[PDB]
């Protein structure tokens, strides 16, 4: 059974360091990328940083660029975020998502349940999610919109969009990949369909489980941005 | 160029070639031996005395050398269409039973089993896909041909026999007539030994004789040979 | 009595023989006389796959025709992106004697086998990432030639036992049992539609199954030695085989005879790979010469070679969509050819 | 021993012999008209331009 | 002097043709690319520095008796020759330690020997040429101040000086045709079967390559050690001569050494 367990979170005084630790089981560890993406408490998800699968790049987030470092040490199957001279704009549930690259492979398919660290007291791609609440009634077809600054079809003819959905008290869970390609578990209903720059989220037959937060991500480009997230709730 | 995808996959693509390689030249420090020879003539006993369907292939390690033993004594096809796949293969473990010099082939009678694994040995030694390949070849059963060479004469198998019907002129003789059947005299060389008893003197063999292969091959890439 | 059943199989042998010479009006190179030669069809190297660092003994496209699985003798069993040239697998197999490999239609699974008597059945997509064996189909007595899957859960072996298997890979067991050749079989190939397939022995002879009744339907004879590859037309209704003979042979179904030899004076090494274009216009074989015949196969004329390996050329494959052509060789190198 | 064997033998050439049989003119047609109505969607005869070629580089 | 022009101009095209014939054979044919061949392929190099840039400025130098070019160029062109020609000597000293470990020391060695390690060899036969000659050829004027090498003549100033002459004598030739000699005995010896043909076939390998070395190195050396005492002994033309036999041994050693490989031969034959 895969699982990405978080440990290390707490309450840290601001200016300290922290090192957070994600031990993952039941996987084959030293074949995936690892990220790090931390979320606010009243606010949508974050991409922090990124390791490759046998550590070659490394890539950060700009606000985190040089305070923070990530690491892998692989016959332990474990993944380290050292976190140095925390501002209070730090405090977040932080989340281990692993992400494996080839040809037609799912990135970003599976989350970890996260860990709390609460501190006390130009050219990036912009996704736009424009509305963010839409009231639903179960049995109905809904769809969420998401725009892109810059397009996000590639030459070789994939666009890097994926769409993510957290339900309340649980981590992300990946839906589509790049762009129409529907996540191994994901039920039928689901389906993604955009056009370079504007992207539709079609849930038809809406359910109870469906309700909660849907998070449109980019991949075409580092550092990897997320929309602010839209809301579907009950009645 | 590429986007960011596509530069972790071909990252992923060179560690997939650097795995290839370590495994490349871990599995080029290893002496792959193919064993062959005819039925009943002494192959298991080989095995056992090395160790200490389809193919069965024996793993050891003698004196910090790594060799692996390919038996084929399993494939009741035709011999012609897979040979091909030993091609890069060391030395050729070649298996003949001294005893059977009277015994005939339960499969077909008039025909000698001796004749049958000359036969066998000549045409494994002039394949084309062994022009240069080593043959080892191990003499079984002496102790038991040492018995029936003296109540048997060898000159019910071979007519030509003019020696005495002592154990070392018979044997000399027997590995005589399967030495020359090499026409490839020059490119490979035959090792001949008695399959002894004794421990580690058969694998000792072995080792020596897979050394000399080593050796020759070393000199043929060195441009001296 | 033996005599008794030994003539009346020679009786029946003329029948078969008087009845196909009977409906033998005219061969196919009195009625494609007319029709233009396809001209110099040259096809220049874009991929080359430098990643075995042993002799290639099978490959096989993807239905997406843009992977291939790819079968060496290191032990290594590789996938490969050859759009961008790049390895998305690669599998260490438990014996490194692998004579063949074959790649499910919904991309899933990969098989191989080989001289080990057990077909393989390796599963790609895992929740652990990495490629795991699924299954092993053992019941062959002899080295395994040919593997090609009907769906995810039903493949067809051909070994060196002189039998043919459809196996149910959930289960792991024959589903059903081809026999009547009598020789060691050496490859197969299954028709568009999955309902029949036809194998070639080592008895000069190829033979027409049906998959569901179990039973040979056509026995077609013609070859003068082993029969090492086999491909069907892509409609289904004929098939070219290769030997060691130096012919290529195109057979027909319906009209159950030989149509074509595809033989040259100055070609004497054997065929070891067979296939068609996508529309069955060309014929391309792969040589003991090191090269790669395409042929006119409807007028028997050497359209063009593919010479750029320095061993034999083991394997040989052309997409669904017709795009290219990839070779693999015992120089350890995959080519693709447009 | 070898009697199953050729009765076996003679039942599989009684099943081989009662096939019917179209004339070869008439599949040599038909292999020309597969030949030369999917002819255009045949890269490997006609070789497509670098545009749509996925190998052009 | 129209005579042994020609005769030079010959075996310059002979060298030349075969030491591209030898790098080409090994770029266009995966089996001779082989660790191995790697020093083969630096010593063809060396050997077609020599064969295009050495021999023709040579020639012209012993037809006309003087050199034409000047004095800025010779001086570039002793330090080029000579260090071309001392990394062909030190490519054949680590092909004969090459040799010896893969001869003496048949299980392991191959399996630590690796490209990164004949890339490191190749260039520190290299780089320790370098070193040996060209500071000393090039810089004598400075740290002495004056020329004593006319103009006209082309040739280096050290070879008055015998310290200089024979530790450079020694460090080039003496040193490196000894260990030579004593591995390629010890390879002669080590490779008679333990467990008579082969060891003869190697054996006349060895005393070809070895003697060629000699009859084109040992003249021009000992010639150097008589000049540092007796200038006047040795006349212009026997100094030519023994120049000539140094330049001579690049144009036999794609023979004594690529051409002794079956594989080298046959692709030889394809064009
Ligand atoms: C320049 N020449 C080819 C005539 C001889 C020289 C030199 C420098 O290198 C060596 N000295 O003796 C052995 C190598």
């Amino acid at each position: 059974d895969v699982q990405l367990v978080e440990s290390g979170g707490g309450l840290v005084q601001p200016g300290g360091s922290r090192k957070l630790s994600c031990s993952a089981s039941g996987f084959a560890f030293s074949s995936f990328g690892m990220h790090w993406v931390r979320q606010a408490p009243e606010k949508g998800l974050e991409w922090v940083a990124y390791i490759s699968s046998g550590s070659g790049t490394i890539y950060y987030a700009d606000t985190v660029k040089g305070r923070f470092t990530i690491s892998r040490d692989d016959p332990k199957n474990t993944l380290f975020l050292q976190m140095t001279s925390l501002r209070s704009e730090d405090t977040a549930m932080y989340y281990c998502v692993r992400s494996i690259y080839y040809y037609g492979s799912s990135p970003f398919d599976f989350w970890g349940q996260g860990t709390t660290l609460t501190v006390s007291s130009g050219s990036d791609i912009v996704m736009t999610q424009a509305t963010s609440s839409v009231p639903v009634t179960p049995g109905e077809s809904v769809s969420i919109s998401c725009r892109s600054s810059k397009s996000l079809l590639h030459s070789n003819g994939n666009t890097y969009l994926y769409w993510f959905l957290q339900r309340p008290g649980q981590s992300p869970q990946l839906l589509i990949y790049r762009m129409s390609n529907l996540a191994s578990g994901v039920p039928d209903r689901f389906s993604g369909s955009g056009s370079g720059t504007a992207f539709t989220l079609t849930i038809s037959r809406l359910e109870a489980e469906d309700v909660g937060v849907y998070y449109c991500m980019q991949h075409l480009e580092y550092p990897l941005t997320f929309g602010a997230g839209t809301k579907l709730e009950l009645k | 160029t590429l986007s960011a995808e596509d530069k972790a996959a071909v990252e992923r693509s060179k560690m997939i070639d650097r795995n290839l390689r370590e495994d490349g030249e871990k599995a080029a420090r290893e002496v792959k031996l193919l064993l062959l020879g005819a039925g009943e003539s002494g192959k298991n006993t080989i095995v056992k005395q090395m160790k200490i369907t389809g193919i069965v292939e024996t793993h050891f390690t003698f004196k910090d050398l790594h060799f692996k033993m390919f038996d084929v004594g399993a494939q009741r096809s035709e011999r012609k269409k897979w040979i091909h796949c030993f091609e890069g293969v060391t030395a050729i473990i070649f298996c003949v039973a001294l005893s059977d010099y009277d015994l005939v082939l339960a499969e077909d009678e008039e025909m000698n089993r001796m004749h049958a694994s000359m036969k066998l040995f000549d045409s494994i030694c002039n394949n084309k896909w062994f022009t240069d390949t080593s043959i080892i070849l191990f003499l079984n059963k002496k102790d038991l041909f040492e018995e029936k060479i003296k109540k048997s004469p060898l000159t019910i198998c071979y007519p030509e026999y003019a020696g005495s019907n002592t154990y070392e002129e018979a044997a000399a003789y027997i590995q005589c007539q399967f030495e020359d059947l090499n026409k490839r005299k020059d490119t490979k060389e035959i090792y001949t030994h008695f399959t002894c008893s004794t421990d580690t003197k058969n694998v000792q063999f072995v080792f020596d004789a897979v050394t000399d292969v080593i050796i020759k091959n070393n000199l043929k890439d060195c441009g001296l040979f | 009595e033996l005599d008794q059943l030994r003539q009346e199989a020679e009786q029946l042998k003329n029948q078969i023989r008087d009845a196909r010479k009977a409906c033998a009006d005219a061969t196919l190179s009195q009625i494609t006389n007319n029709i233009d030669p396809v001209g110099r069809i040259q096809m220049r190297t874009r991929r080359t796959l430098r990643g075995h660092l042993a002799k290639i003994y099978a490959m096989h496209w993807g239905t997406d025709s843009r992977l291939l699985v790819s079968a060496s003798q290191d032990g290594k069993l590789i996938i490969w992106d050859s759009y961008t040239t790049n390895k998305v697998h690669a599998i260490p197999l438990r014996s490194s004697w692998v004579m063949t490999c074959a790649y499910a239609p919904s991309g899933n699974y990969v098989a191989c086998g080989g001289l080990d008597n057990i077909c393989s059945i390796y599963n790609l997509k895992t929740r652990e990432g990495n490629v795991r064996v699924s299954r092993e189909l053992a019941g062959h007595t002899g080295y395994l030639s040919c593997c090609r899957f009907l769906d995810d859960n039903q493949i067809v072996t051909s070994s060196g036992d002189t039998t043919c298997a459809l196996w149910d890979i959930e289960t792991g067991q024959q589903t059903t049992t081809f026999t009547g050749h009598t020789g060691d079989v050496m490859s197969l190939s299954l028709a568009p539609d999955t309902r029949l397939f036809v194998s070639g022995a080592c008895d000069a002879s190829a033979k027409l199954w049906d998959v569901r009744e179990g039973m040979c339907r056509q026995t077609f004879t013609g070859h003068e030695s082993d029969i090492n590859a086999i491909c069907f037309f892509p409609n289904g209704n004929a098939f070219a085989t290769g030997s060691d003979d130096a012919t290529c042979r195109l057979f027909d179904l319906r009209a159950d005879q030989e149509l074509m030899t595809y033989s040259h004076d100055n070609i004497i090494c054997g065929i070891t790979s067979v296939s068609f274009s996508k529309s069955g216009r060309l014929l391309l074989a792969g040589y003991d010469d090191f090269n790669c015949n395409v042929w006119d196969a409807l007028k028997a004329d050497r359209a063009g070679v593919l010479a750029g390996h320095d061993n034999r050329v083991s394997c040989l494959g052309v997409t669904d969509d017709g795009m290219a052509v990839a070779t693999g060789s015992w120089d350890s190198f995959l080519k693709i050819w447009n | 021993a070898s009697i199953a064997q050729a009765r076996k033998l003679v039942e599989q050439l009684k099943m081989e012999a009662n096939i019917d049989r179209i004339k070869v003119s008439k599949a040599a047609a038909d292999l020309m008209a597969y030949c030369e109505a999917h002819a255009k969607e045949d890269p490997l005869l006609t070789p497509v331009p670098a545009s749509e070629n996925p190998f052009r580089e | 002097m129209v005579f042994i022009a020609t005769v030079t101009g010959s075996l310059s095209l002979v060298t030349v043709v075969g030491n591209i014939l030898v790098m080409l054979s090994i770029k266009v044919n995966r089996q001779l690319q082989t660790v191995n061949n790697y020093f083969l392929f630096s010593l063809a190099c060396a050997d077609l520095i020599i064969g295009a840039f050495s021999m023709n400025l040579y020639t012209v130098y012993i037809i006309k008796g003087y050199w034409p070019l000047g004095a800025v160029v010779c001086d570039l062109w002793l330090a080029l020759d000579y260090v071309v020609s001392n990394a062909s000597v030190m490519n054949l000293l680590i092909i004969s330690f090459d040799r010896y470990f893969c001869v003496t020391k048949p299980l392991t060695y191959p399996a630590r020997r690796t490209t990164k390690m004949a890339g490191l060899m190749i260039a520190a036969a290299w780089v320790l040429s370098f070193v040996l000659w060209a500071p000393a050829i090039l810089f004598w004027q400075f740290v002495v101040g004056k020329r004593t090498v006319p103009d006209n003549q082309c040739f280096i100033q050290f070879l008055s000086n015998p310290a200089v002459t024979f530790g450079t004598a020694i460090a080039a030739f003496y040193l490196p045709v000894v260990i030579m000699t004593v591995l390629y005995i010890h390879i002669s010896l080590a490779s008679r079967s333990r467990v008579a043909a082969r060891e003869r076939k190697v054996t006349r390998t060895i005393f070809a390559i070895l003697l060629a070395f000699i009859l084109t190195w040992t003249p021009y050396n000992v010639m150097v050690l008589v000049n540092t005492f007796c200038q006047s002994c040795i006349p212009d033309t026997v100094w030519s001569i023994g120049y000539w036999l140094c330049y001579v041994n690049s144009t036999i050693n794609p023979a004594c050494y690529a051409l002794c490989n079956a594989t080298f031969k046959k692709t030889f034959r394809h064009l």
